[PDB]
RNA sequence: AAACUCCAUAUAUAUAAUUUUAAUUAUAUAUAAUUUUAUAUUAUUUAUUAAUAUAAAGAAAGGAAUUAAGACAAAUCAUAAUGAUCCUUAUAAUAUGGGUAAUAGACGUGCUAUAAUAAAAUGAUAAUAAAAUUAUAUAAAAUAUAUUUAAUUAUAUUUAAUUAAUAAUAUAAAACAUUUUAAUUUUUAAUAUAUUUUUUUAUUAUAUAUUAAUAUGAAUUAUAAUCUGAAAUUCGAUUAUAUGAAA
């Protein structure tokens, strides 16, 4: 049989996903919300001092044009800013999915469903 | 409503360009900063979109 | 030479500060700022009168790197939970002690510009600290004078005094008669060599001459001891202290000054230190009750325990090193009274207001005007400003060419 | 030009970093003590400096050991080590290193300026 | 041979009484791609086709190992081991000290630097890592001195915890913000001035030299102190004050 369990929004209406790049990892809480965001606790512009790092963030929120419909609540670890804050991105796309999985097709166009291989690499 | 809309763009093509020939080192905020910075000066004298 | 007259020579910061390029702005016809009739104001952009630009100029309410160029004046949003809440809370409390508060560039200055607008329309006298780092930092002169048992800064005070003067009206000024006789020493070219001394005698003469003495350098700390002392004991003028980036003063404990015996000064040994904090701490009582006293601390200091003690915002730790905690600065704080008053980040509706401007003012970029929804442009410019941030949504609106 | 014990000094020059610049035997550390001990504030500038304050500075530079007095120091701690014929003596005299650098290689500036009259 | 593999990646199950907590993790097992499908165009050996684009599905984009033959009679008898030949009161063995660190020129490889798209300070409810190490140990906090309110840096005193998903080495750093920065009269100061006030404008003073070395640079050298060791002279490391070369 299959592996794969149709993913649904749990008690309080949150979307959990998981997402990861180079050393980097974060786990995004999605629920329709305001457009408030909470990274680690912290306001976004506190914890991510790089405007590019901010808009890669509401990039998939923008693809579906609902930056506004939703709260994010992201917790990350691991590697540095840009790791980060692409890994939350790429966690947000795939939380998204499950308030409207008709929007996976533009989602994987966009790019942000794919997970980025690159890491650091032992000269050979 | 989405099926007519294109997907945004997830970068300007020529500011990038430009920028990573500012860049060195791997340094691209301060890239990225002295563009802005610079297009910003050009604003302010000719108020048009820089 | 290499520099012309006009070349742009100095850094990008004092470049978009004094390179005057407002003047290519579009005039707008915006209304005034008047806290009297606030609810036709309330959450709507406004520019300031231009008896408040006046004050507000001289009392350096307007600092760099607020993208103040970018309009033809300074402009301030009106605010309900910011602006409104603020000044109806100094209208009523009857301490009037507060120090402003918030995450860096939330608009604790703008804040203070706007309580110092209010003052200017509600014939009060300001008196403004704006940047307490140029009596810190050690690059002007210092001397240590007897009678005062302090050391005074002639240099500094010569400009602060001037600014008292040029910001506030005449008029208050002039009606408030002196309750004591001062002599100091003329140092007018004019008649310094035949005059050896000024007198201002009581009931003759007004706070608006002492505000006129030409002193020697040496007898200037006995001039602002007089000046603050008759506004101190006058009732008729209500006097509104101010001091922005006041974290400055209460993180740095020791001046870059050094004694005889090469021992960096304690703050406190400073005229302006002894002066800041005595208002401060309720040393030195206003006779008039509608006097206040307004501090606001900025984002560019570093941050230790010392603020979130004296507000009670964290219990106090004793083995804290003195680097880190001044309990000096905790008692003298929580001796005054000061209360705390948090500007709060910006809504998503204000937001709107502000882009809504911006765009008249034809600041934004043509990426966020054609074929972007107003609605969608106002969503990610709420979100890319973390949630309210003033200056982050700025920057995310006219410095973010990405 | 201000003009302290001979030393010529540019007005901008700031007092405590110029001392300690043309002046043989004064530092940083050194020079920071005798402006505070003349009440000079931190950033003060030559020009600033009145003739009353020239004369301050040039009476507690002259109370130390600074200029010829300090180099002497210097030459006749270098004599000692050739009179006493130690091994550190013989490489001042023979301009070579003097603390155990590799002459193989590099050895330039030793070349050029280990001597007994050291300037 | 290639593949089949192993690693990485995505997912599933199992394990953890979620205080050894990182469950955003750990590591066992299993699955996945050497991707697949549709359509148009251009070529073809024109058909059940390649090159292309377009649409759809997908997390899917990278690596390692993987053996046969020959040559240079290429390096190694100094990792160890073998034959031949030579030494056997010495070409074997031990101790003390010295040398391998010498210095004309030359060569290879690095480090630091020659300033403003770049260097220096400061940033305590402490921005943000990974991979390692600790019984022939890792050393916290505190106190004392340099040394100044304190911090910082160095060492001493003392030796908490941990022989470890537990405690320690160890608050990563750059980033970012503020301040400062010679050449640079592009500055600073004294008066006056302003609706640029951390600032503008005016008038005076602010040097001379100068193709040049500064508040760049940190070689060389003096003195004092410290660390390891039984021992720091030839010949070690660190710190303070002073010295401040070439570039
Ligand atoms: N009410 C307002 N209306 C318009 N602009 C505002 C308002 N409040 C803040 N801003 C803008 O936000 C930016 C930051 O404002 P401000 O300098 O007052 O912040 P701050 O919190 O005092 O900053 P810091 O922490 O650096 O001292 C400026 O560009 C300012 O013009
Ligand atoms: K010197
Ligand atoms: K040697
Ligand atoms: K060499
Ligand atoms: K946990
Ligand atoms: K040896
Ligand atoms: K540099
Ligand atoms: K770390
Ligand atoms: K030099
Ligand atoms: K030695
Ligand atoms: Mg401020
Ligand atoms: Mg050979
Ligand atoms: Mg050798
Ligand atoms: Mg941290
Ligand atoms: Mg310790
Ligand atoms: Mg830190
Ligand atoms: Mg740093
Ligand atoms: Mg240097
Ligand atoms: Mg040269």
């Amino acid at each position: 049989s299959n592996n794969i369990k149709i993913k649904t929004l749990d008690e309080f209406g949150r979307s959990i996903a998981v997402g990861k790049r180079k050393s980097s990892t974060a786990k995004v809480f999605v629920v329709r919300g305001t457009g408030e965001i909470l990274v680690n606790g912290r306001q976004l512009n506190d914890y991510f001092l790089k405007m590019k790092d901010r808009e890669s963030i509401m990039y998939p929120l923008q693809v579906i044009e609902s930056v506004g419909k939703y709260n994010i609540f992201a917790t990350t670890s691991g590697g540095g800013p840009t790791g980060q804050a692409e890994s939350i991105m790429h966690a947000i796309a795939k939380a998204l999915v499950v308030f409207n999985p008709l929007l996976k097709s533009r989602l994987h166009k966009a790019g942000v469903l794919t997970r980025d291989y690159r890491h650091v690499e032992r000269k050979k | 409503a989405l099926k007519s809309v294109p997907i945004p763009p997830r970068k300007n093509a020529t500011l990038d360009h430009i920028t990573n020939m500012i860049m060195r080192h791997g340094k691209k905020e301060k890239a990225q900063t002295i563009l802005s910075r610079a297009l910003y000066l050009v604003y302010c004298q000719t108020r048009q979109d820089p | 030479k290499r520099v012309t007259p006009g070349s742009l020579y100095k850094n990008w910061t004092n470049t978009t500060h004094t390179a005057q390029l407002q003047q290519t702005a579009v005039p707008l016809a915006l209304p005034i700022f008047n806290f009297d009739d606030i609810s036709k104001t309330l959450n709507k952009v406004v520019s300031y009168s231009n008896k408040q630009y006046k004050s507000l100029h001289h009392l350096g309410s307007f600092k760099k790197s607020q993208f103040n160029e970018l309009f033809q004046k300074p402009v301030c949003l009106v605010r309900e939970d910011a602006t409104n809440s603020f000044l109806k809370k100094l209208v009523s409390h009857p301490v009037k002690k507060f120090i402003i508060t918030g995450e860096p560039g939330v608009g604790k200055t703008v804040l203070l510009s706007q309580a110092h607008a209010y003052a200017v329309d509600s014939k009060q006298i300001i008196i403004n600290i704006s940047y307490p780092e140029l009596f810190l930092n050690g690059r002007n002169d210092f001397s240590y004078d007897d009678d005062l048992k302090l050391f005074i800064q002639p240099m500094y005070l010569k400009k602060l005094i001037r600014k008292i003067l040029k910001a506030n009206d005449p008029a208050l000024l002039k009606s408030i008669e002196l309750s004591k006789d001062y002599k100091f020493s003329n140092a007018n070219p004019k008649n310094a060599s035949v005059k050896p001394f000024v007198t201002l005698n009581k009931t003759k003469n007004t706070v608006l001459d002492l505000l006129s003495v030409m002193t020697h350098p040496h007898n200037r700390g006995k001039l602002m001891k007089a000046i603050i002392d008759e506004l101190s004991v006058q009732s008729k003028v209500p006097i509104m202290f101010t001091v922005d980036n006041f974290s400055k003063v209460l993180t740095t404990a020791y001046s870059a000054y050094r004694n005889t015996e090469n021992k960096q000064i304690y703050s406190l040994d400073l005229q302006m230190g002894k002066l800041m904090m005595d208002i401060i701490s309720g040393e030195t009582k206003f006779a008039n009750g509608e006097s206040s006293t307004i501090l606001a601390i900025s984002g560019v200091d570093r941050t230790n325990k010392t603020l979130p003690v004296a507000l009670g915002k964290i219990p106090v730790d004793p083995y804290v090193t003195r680097y880190h905690y001044e309990p000096k600065f905790v008692e003298l704080l929580q001796k005054g009274n000061v209360t705390e008053f948090e500007v709060p980040k910006l809504n998503k509706q204000e937001v709107n207001e502000l882009i809504d401007y911006y765009k008249q003012s034809n600041v934004l970029l043509d990426k966020d005007i054609t074929g972007k929804k107003w609605e969608n442009l106002i969503d990610e410019k709420y979100f890319l400003s973390g949630n309210g941030n003033p200056r982050e949504l700025l920057k995310s609106l006219v410095l973010s060419h990405r | 030009v201000v003009h302290i014990l001979g030393k010529g000094f540019k007005g901008k020059e700031v007092i405590k970093i110029a001392l300690a610049s043309k002046f043989y035997g004064i530092g940083k550390t050194t020079a920071e003590k005798i402006c505070s001990k003349l009440g000079l504030y931190p950033w003060m500038r030559m020009h600033q400096l009145s003739e009353p304050q020239i004369m301050s500075i040039a009476s507690e530079l002259s109370t130390m050991t600074i200029e010829g007095d300090a180099r002497a120091i210097v030459k006749d701690n270098i004599a000692l080590k050739r009179k006493i014929g130690s091994y550190s003596g013989m490489r001042h005299t023979l301009h070579l290193p003097v603390r155990g650098q590799h002459t193989r290689n590099n050895a330039k500036t030793a070349r050029k300026l280990n001597k007994i009259d050291r300037r």
